[PDB]
């Protein structure tokens, strides 16, 4: 299972529209799958993604950051590797409608043998239309959701929730909401991505 | 400043209300580090335009904001042989203007 | 009587191939690094007649003939080792659709250096290795177009200067100037990127010799010069007798094979660098390959836009070698050729500024025109911009060229905040967005954050007036 994203972080203001940041993606996952010694090489590998650290604070009356994407987790040995890729950040937050994107999920590669696997779950849009992150019970992991806002002439809006799973992939971080200038947070990181490897 | 859709004329201008509106890519901050010499040259700090996505650019107006479009006076257009133009795509613009001052008085 | 030369002998076997003269040299090939071959290597001097001496030892001349030790570099670390070779994996022979045979890899950053080599050529028993050749294709441009900047920094051209001036019979010759080469601006149909007569024959008969110039003087015109921007190799032919002409009024005369070569290799120390004149390369080589493709596909892959459009599935199932090619379909674009550590070597210098003043050097990372605009199909698919500056093509904060010639795909990319340097090649002319997708890969895996957009720079002139005052007349 792949790691998550790291979610973004929204505008800090007194004044104006203020967008949130949005949710970092799932990580992607290869099932439990046979590799016979003959297609093995003599070595192997089995790096497992870390979880995508979250966008900090804006430390002022200024725009947000991104997140950071999910490690990407990999097996390989001689002819055969299979990959499950980390999620990706969600995107900084600005004054700008269009901003705030949520991350997309991690896909999955495979090599030498003929596994099967799925593709994380989208992370939500904060923005000017925050979102809940996509939610998977197939294996792969979810999307966090996107963070809330404020308008310019009127109060605050509401983000979105994150996804529910059971895949072991880490779940993407949610993000975090456009706010006050003295306010706001920093964004969800994204969870630790898995490896599992019995030997016969 | 689009310079199709507005060209400059030095003498006959005088406030924001001259330069027809689709000429407008984007509008700055106000100026900071604003500095004077007594060679005459004013400084100040770099411009940006944030996350911009208008029709392609080829000069910039520097201009008294007074906050009405009657009483908005023009101060300067600057354009330049080799920097022609900026086409924008959702960057940031800088305008990172001359050393030793922008305007002189 | 007479001195007939010399020959030179290593352990017993003549290493040399007819009598060398008493300036001339032999080059011994093959040997392992540091370690002394003072005791291996003989000379004989020999007669008109015949007459031969005995073969005197190096050491008994007390000539040092050690080789140099290998020079050590700090690796990336074993982490982002085994997650560069599992992206490579993902573009090569056994994943499904992936018609490539053979990659190399050579990746340059502040935290270290990798290179590799992947797959093989279709040859028996030979998997590939480092010190093969392949053909640097399109990359070749960023050769040629810094030399005419470093023309303009020496005043010998200006940017203003017509075409007609360096050449005769170009159309639009009058309105074309060394600025709207250099940036793209140039209307001039393309011979390779535009059309269909001509890239049937360039796929069927490959060492086929063309005349490019021929074509340019008989072409229409596709827009009037400044008004669009538009990928030519016309551009970068017509660069190559802007050059020439400052040879034989400035320097010595030369060809444009041989200018670019030149400066290149005894500046940066290239010295895989060739302009092939046969249709092969020097060896040990790369070799080339493609499917059998409809015109339809081919179109595809030679258009200026290929990289993005790269769903082609490819359902034929047959194959054709195209390491066999013409450099005449080229000229200054895509003619070089050389290996994978002398490829990193020149993104290092376009990197470094290498030819330029300073002043220079800032204008070329900072004026762009439009290459491409495209929705990223992913993470890694960057800002959804590309434009052409004075010597590269952008991607966020990497400046670079994507390129191929018959059977190879080359990408050359590095970045102006670290100065990291990234190289992918690929055996097969089916690679075309897979080897840029791989950059794409690698550019995501080792700095996400240099893959987003960059900020434009824009810089006024001062605005001067005159001191203009009237003087009162006394009474």
């Amino acid at each position: 299972g792949g790691a998550g994203g790291g979610g973004g972080s929204g505008r800090r203001a007194n004044s104006g529209y203020r967008y949130g940041g949005g949710g970092g993606g799932g990580g992607g996952y290869i099932d439990r799958v046979w590799i016979p010694r003959a297609s093995l090489g003599s070595t192997f590998t089995l790096i497992r993604g870390l979880g995508g650290a979250g966008g900090a604070r804006a430390a002022g009356s200024s725009n947000g950051n991104n997140g950071a994407p999910g490690g990407s987790t990999v097996f390989s040995s001689g002819s055969v590797s299979l990959t499950a890729s980390g999620g990706a950040a969600g995107v900084k937050g600005t004054s700008s409608s269009a901003s705030g994107s949520g991350g997309a999920g991690g896909t999955t590669s495979i090599s030498g043998v003929s596994a099967t696997g799925y593709t994380g779950g989208k992370g939500g849009n904060g923005g000017s239309s925050p979102s809940s992150g996509q939610s998977r019970t197939d294996g792969s992991g979810a999307g966090g959701g996107g963070g809330g806002g404020v308008r310019s002439n009127d109060n605050s809006f509401s983000g979105g929730s994150n996804g529910t799973s059971s895949g072991p992939a880490g779940n993407g971080g949610r993000g975090t909401d456009g706010s006050i200038n003295t306010g706001g947070s920093n964004a969800g990181s994204g969870g630790d991505g898995y490896v599992l490897i019995e030997w016969e | 400043i689009d310079a199709d859709d507005y060209t400059v004329n030095l003498t006959s201008h005088t406030t924001l209300a001259n330069i027809p509106s689709g000429a407008i890519i984007a509008v700055s901050e106000s100026l900071t580090g604003k500095s004077v010499t007594s060679a005459g040259w004013v400084k100040a700090d770099p411009t940006v335009f944030p996350e911009v996505t208008g029709d392609t650019g080829e000069a910039v107006i520097v201009y008294k904001h007074t906050g009405t479009a009657s009483t908005s006076t023009l101060l300067s257009y600057h354009d330049s042989p080799t920097y022609q133009f900026v086409i924008p795509n959702g960057s940031d613009i800088r305008v990172i203007w001359p050393t030793d001052g922008f305007i002189r008085f | 009587s007479g001195l007939r030369g010399y020959n030179v002998y290593r352990n017993g076997v003549r290493q040399n191939t007819s009598p060398v003269t008493e300036l001339g040299s032999v080059t011994i090939t093959g040997l392992t690094p540091g370690t002394d071959y003072s005791s291996q290597i003989t000379v004989t001097a020999i007669d008109m007649a015949g007459n031969e001496s005995e073969p005197k030892t190096l050491a008994e001349l007390e000539a040092e003939a050690a080789t140099d030790e290998l020079s050590p570099a700090d690796p990336l670390a074993p982490a982002v080792r085994a997650q560069i070779d599992a992206l490579v994996a993902a573009k090569m022979k056994p994943t499904s659709g992936k018609e490539a045979d053979g990659a190399m890899v050579g990746i340059e950053t502040p935290t270290g250096s990798y290179y590799k080599a992947y797959g093989g050529d279709r040859t028996k028993n030979q998997p590939l290795f480092l010190e093969q050749n392949f053909r640097y294709g399109s990359c070749s441009k960023m050769a040629c177009n810094t030399l005419l900047l470093r023309e303009i920094d020496r005043g010998h051209v200006d940017w203003d200067d017509t075409l007609d001036q360096f050449i005769d019979g170009i159309p639009n010759g009058d309105k074309i100037t060394v600025r709207y080469l250099l940036l793209f601006q140039d209307g001039l149909k393309d011979w390779l990127q535009g059309d269909p007569a001509v890239q049937q024959t360039y796929f069927l008969n490959p060492t086929l010799n063309y005349d490019p110039l021929a074509y340019i003087r008989a072409s229409t015109p596709v827009f009037e010069p400044g008004t669009d921007s538009h990928y030519s190799n016309a551009a970068t032919l017509l660069m190559g007798k802007i050059l020439e002409w400052c040879d034989a009024e400035f320097y010595t005369g030369r060809s444009a094979r041989e200018l670019i070569v030149e400066e290149w290799k005894n500046t940066v120390g290239m010295e895989s660098l060739h302009w092939p004149t046969t249709n092969y390369m020097n060896q040990p080589y790369v070799r080339g390959w493609t499917p059998n493709m409809a015109l339809p596909q081919i179109q595809a892959i030679l258009g200026p836009f290929a990289f993005l459009a790269g769903l082609l599935g490819y359902p034929t199932s047959k194959d054709l070698e195209w390491t066999a090619v013409s450099t005449t379909w080229s000229d200054a674009a895509g003619s070089l050729a050389g290996n994978m550590e002398d490829f990193v070597k020149f993104g290092k210098a376009l990197y470094e500024g290498e030819f330029l003043s300073e002043e220079m050097n800032q204008l070329r990372k900072e004026i762009f025109t439009r290459y491409v605009e495209y929705e990223p199909a992913g993470p890694h698919q960057g800002p959804g911009w590309m434009g052409f500056g004075l010597n590269s093509i952008c991607w966020g904060h990497w400046l670079g060229w994507v390129g191929n010639l018959g059977g190879y795909i080359a990408v050359l990319f590095y970045n102006q905040d670290d100065g990291s340097v990234i190289a992918t090649m690929l055996n097969n002319f089916a690679g075309h967005a897979d080897a840029v997708d791989l950059f794409y890969q690698i550019a995501y895996l080792l700095n996400p954050e240099s893959t987003g957009h960059r900020d434009w720079i824009f810089r006024p002139d001062p605005a001067e007036d005159a001191d203009e005052v009237r003087d009162p007349t006394l009474y």
